[PDB]
């Protein structure tokens, strides 16, 4: 029963610093090499270092080698990386894996001189549709926001199959994404649809009825 | 230093086919006798899984499917049975030298029959509308392959730039890819053009599929 | 003059005597018979075995001819001395590695931390191989040979085993069989090594 | 009179350190190192061993009082040689059981038997438990400690584990598990016990 | 001297329900610490097949429904998800003491839904009426349960003695028995009677099944 | 690959001995204790004795101390168990097996002053049935033959359900066996049915191909 729980999405600005948590549950603390991974620039991958957390024992790679530091309080049972002189190029995924098989959820981290942006969000309905099978798509698009990431459910959660959510795509410095799901006509508007939004970096979560025009 | 370079370049395959991966040591990496090399299956949105933790004998709660094999500056793994539900993408790591170094990555597509994309138009929303400025939306779902040009119509003419399209991974339920083409236009030039097409010439069939509305007709 | 040489001597033999019986009732019946505090007693008695040859060796040369047939008495003793002397650097180089105290052993130079439930358990190993196997056997840990204490199958998935020079291996648990009442089989396979 | 006796006793004390440095060079680096011909070494080192310390017993109660603290040595002697005799016994006892030849090993009274490809091998253990390892580690099989030569993961299902006094058990293979390369974690259960 | 008595009489049990078997020690057979009890499954016409060798931890190739426990002088095995395909007699060895004895074997019957019998009458063959004798059958084929009788009767009055009855074993694809009742008779008396009647009983309805035929009707 | 094979039926008389052979394949003959076990009067199993091939060896029990004895020889990788002194309790089915797990196939014996009496084999079709569901009944009777066993086959052995083999029954110092097959209309009579029985003490095998009378 080896859980681990990072400290959630993170936004800095080029030239702080920050801090990781690696949350542990289910196991002694002490007894794993506890070892960190970035992911970035796509999907490319590579090794942090590992920290010993009974007595020290700290192995990082040059590449890494005062870039960051791990340190380790074993009275939480979590970890707490910290990283210095934070960089464009520095906008990762980072992984706290024990044992090479319990991966964590993975922090994600953007260093950027950027403002944080509401989201904004809009119903998209087939208005005078005109063609009424039984399989009709209906949308929900948010547009000007910042930080990544964001996640857009359907009807909380109640709605799993059919369901598309699609990358965000960068422009003027602000995301976009859309989500889509397709249902029958036996469905709408007999039931009722709504699109849920929830950006935690601007602490918002926002709810919007589609609705017919 | 000990960088090392698997060269499968993009892997299709369909269901019961063989599927190969060719990650490649760098020198002489077989330390001990043996070699350590840890391969790993990462789905999008989800952290790496381990499957092998040296070269073979991969672990407990892992499908017999995945095998490792090879020695010196070759490895490969084989997954015989390919299955519907497996179309992550294989890392490969040393475990061995100084640096923990990753492979490459490659991507691991599940081959189909292929199929019509079905598609849908969205106007502007009225809400949206009333903010200062417009995106109309066209949805392809459940098409493949992934290969597919979309274009926008205004008032006679094509579209090129202002548009943004946006690809979704294979999916894990039945193989095919779904699209998001979005054409984004300020609120000045909206009212100024009174009909808006998408259209999308796909491998499937011949014909063009085209879905199109009119601003006065809403 | 007989007298005192008399005295010494037989003192000599029967002291070497008595180290002899310590050794035979020390193998004889309680070889490995739950080595919790006698493991330690083995190691301190080789310990201060090495000595006893040693003095042995520099006094079969002290009163003999030192150049005919006698000289090889202290240039076998000189031998023995440089392998004392290269014990001590490898253990000062583990010593200089890690921090287990548990060093300083006769038998070899490789330490095995087994992060049982509590703290890690350091114990001396005798060589680094790819598989370790493990027993339970009415819920007694026996890994390698050495006896950790109570435990079930739910052991502890992963242990260190670190060497002086270049090495530090790590082992993951796979493959745990239950054997009738909480018997067990665990294994231990190396899956990544780091150097330095 | 000091010439003779100086002779013969640093002669003694020069052969007891000889035999230290046997052991010690036999120990330190030759521990478990391929034990072939060396094994054999070891049993018959302490079988002669066994009358070095009877003899310097016997020998530290001829050159002095023997009533008031130097009665002890020969007290001391003949427990030894009672042990010595019981070892005997139980070898005969061993030996009247089986015939593998294996028996007067000094370490313990328990044979091994291993129905290996070809014929059947004889090991001594230390003790007869429940469950017993195997490991390969490249086509080098090696039970409890012994090394039996070229070996693959299609292993021998069964093997027996004989005692003197009433005991005759059988272990048969169960939970293969196999390594990379062709290392292997073979096990042993008892499952069968012969009396008499 | 360690005679063990397991006390299940007979166990019938339908699908999923639980399978316990209670074989017992003698005195006191628990020798070096543990019980080393051995579960041994024997089909009808085959030779017995081993479960669990010491008390638990069931060997490789026997599916995980096998489990046993107990200790002292008291032993249990359990079947937990009892399905169509074991039907056959579990057996309980002691593997301790000078005698390796086994147990007084328990019958495991698998409870279905109650069914008809089919029913058959097969007059004497032309071959064996000519050799001097005579042999009128009747097959009850895919009925349960196993308890039933029947009576066969001759020109108006039923007859018991000269009629033999073979029973087969419960069948491990439909769980239902099958009967061959046999009624031999000289060729004196074979011709000196017209009517040969094979009738049955059976639970599975309150009509005794009757299947007749005549002498001259052939 | 463990295989064992027995010398199959036997038939001797009360007063005599006889060998019983245990031919092993797929592994080295030596190495395995080669238990044997007796079975008979029903279902009642007991022990009769291990013989170590390697060298003697030999554990009995009291019960059957010096009523049989075991050989082993190595060229042949057989065993050769010798029974003295039978009587008609020592009707039995002998079983060798090596590990507790590897049995074989069994070996019956019959210790009875008798006489070999070759099988009366009958057809039997519902003549003038006057009722052609397409479910009809067809069997073979074997009647008055010594000793068991005997092996009785439809179309050897092409047809593998809806057969029913019932066990036999003593009479008048003679077994009786009876087969039967229910098959549909459809096959009855189109294709051909032959019941075929063997049996080996008596070294015959006799087809009967049934016919409507």
């Amino acid at each position: 029963e080896v859980q681990l729980q990072q400290s959630g999405p993170e936004l800095v600005k080029p030239g702080a610093s920050m801090k990781i948590s690696c949350k542990t549950s289910g196991y002694s603390f002490t007894g794993y090499t506890m070892n960190w991974v970035k992911q970035s620039h796509g999907k490319n991958l590579e090794w942090i270092g590992l920290i010993n957390p009974y007595n020290g024992d700290t192995s990082y790679n040059q590449k890494f080698k005062g870039k960051a530091t791990l340190t380790v309080d074993k009275s939480s049972s979590t970890a707490y990386m910290e990283l210095l002189s934070l960089t464009s190029e520095d906008s990762a995924v980072y992984y706290c894996e024990v044992i090479n098989t319990y991966w964590g959820q993975g922090t994600l981290v953007t260093v950027s001189a950027a403002k944080t942006t509401p989201p904004s969000v809009y119903p998209l309905a087939p208005g005078s549709a005109a063609q009424t099978n039984s399989m009709v798509t209906l949308g929900c698009l948010v547009k000007g926001y910042f930080p990544e990431p964001v996640t857009v459910t359907w009807n909380s959660g109640s709605l799993s199959s059919g369901v598309h959510t699609f990358p965000a795509v960068l422009q003027s410095d602000l995301y976009t994404l859309s989500s889509s799901v397709t249902v029958p006509s036996s469905t709408w508007p007999s039931e009722t649809v709504t699109c849920n939004v929830a950006h935690p970096a601007s602490s918002t979560k926002v709810d919007k009825k589609i609705v017919p025009r | 230093d000990i960088v090392m370079t698997q060269s499968p370049a993009s892997l299709a395959v369909s269901l019961g086919q063989r599927a190969t991966i060719s990650c490649k040591a760098s020198q002489s990496i077989d330390y001990d006798g043996d070699n350590y090399m840890n391969w790993y299956q990462q789905k999008p949105g989800q952290p790496p899984k381990l499957l092998i933790y040296t070269t073979s004998n991969l672990e407990s709660g892992i499908p017999a499917r995945f095998s490792g094999s090879g020695s010196g500056t070759d490895f490969t793994l084989n997954i015989h049975p390919v299955e519907e539900g497996d179309a992550a993408t294989y890392y490969c790591q040393q475990n061995n030298e100084d640096p923990y170094t990753f492979g490459g990555g490659t991507k691991l597509e599940i081959k189909r029959a292929d199929a019509a994309p079905t598609v849908s138009i969205f106007p502007p929303s009225s809400e949206q509308l009333t903010s200062g400025g417009a995106s109309v939306v066209c949805f392809l779902n459940n098409f493949y392959p992934k290969d597919i040009n979309v274009k926008w119509k205004i008032d006679g003419s094509e579209r090129q730039n202002g548009v943004l399209n946006s690809w979704t991974d294979q999916d894990s339920k039945d193989s095919t890819y779904s699209m998001s083409s979005t054409l984004t236009l300020t609120k000045d030039e909206y009212e100024r053009h009174n009909s808006y097409t998408c259209e999308a010439t796909h491998k499937t069939s011949t014909s063009p599929i085209v879905k199109s509305f009119n601003r006065n007709e809403c | 003059t007989v007298e005192e040489l008399k005295k010494l001597l037989e003192q000599w033999n029967l002291v070497i005597g008595f180290l002899f019986l310590t050794w035979i009732c020390l193998l004889q019946f309680a070889y490995a018979n739950r080595n919790r505090f006698l493991y330690i007693i083995k190691l301190i008695f080789l310990w201060l075995l090495w000595p006893v040859t040693l003095a042995c060796f520099v006094l079969a040369a002290v009163y003999r001819i030192n150049w005919i047939t006698g000289g090889i008495a202290i240039a076998m003793a000189c031998l023995v001395g440089l392998m004392w002397l290269s014990y001590f650097i490898a253990s000062f180089r583990l010593f200089a590695r890690t921090r287990s105290m548990w060093s300083f052993n006769p038998e070899t130079n490789i330490l095995l931390n087994v992060p049982l439930h509590g703290t890690i358990l350091t114990r001396p190993l005798l060589e680094s191989e790819l598989v370790i196997g493990a027993v339970i056997l009415r819920g007694h840990l026996r890994i390698a040979g050495h006896h950790l204490g109570r435990c079930d199958i739910k052991d502890l998935p992963k242990e260190i085993t670190v060497a002086t020079s270049r090495t530090l291996s790590y082992y993951k648990l796979g493959a745990s069989q239950r054997v009738a009442g909480d018997s067990g089989f665990a294994a231990y396979s190396r899956y990544r090594i780091g150097n330095y």
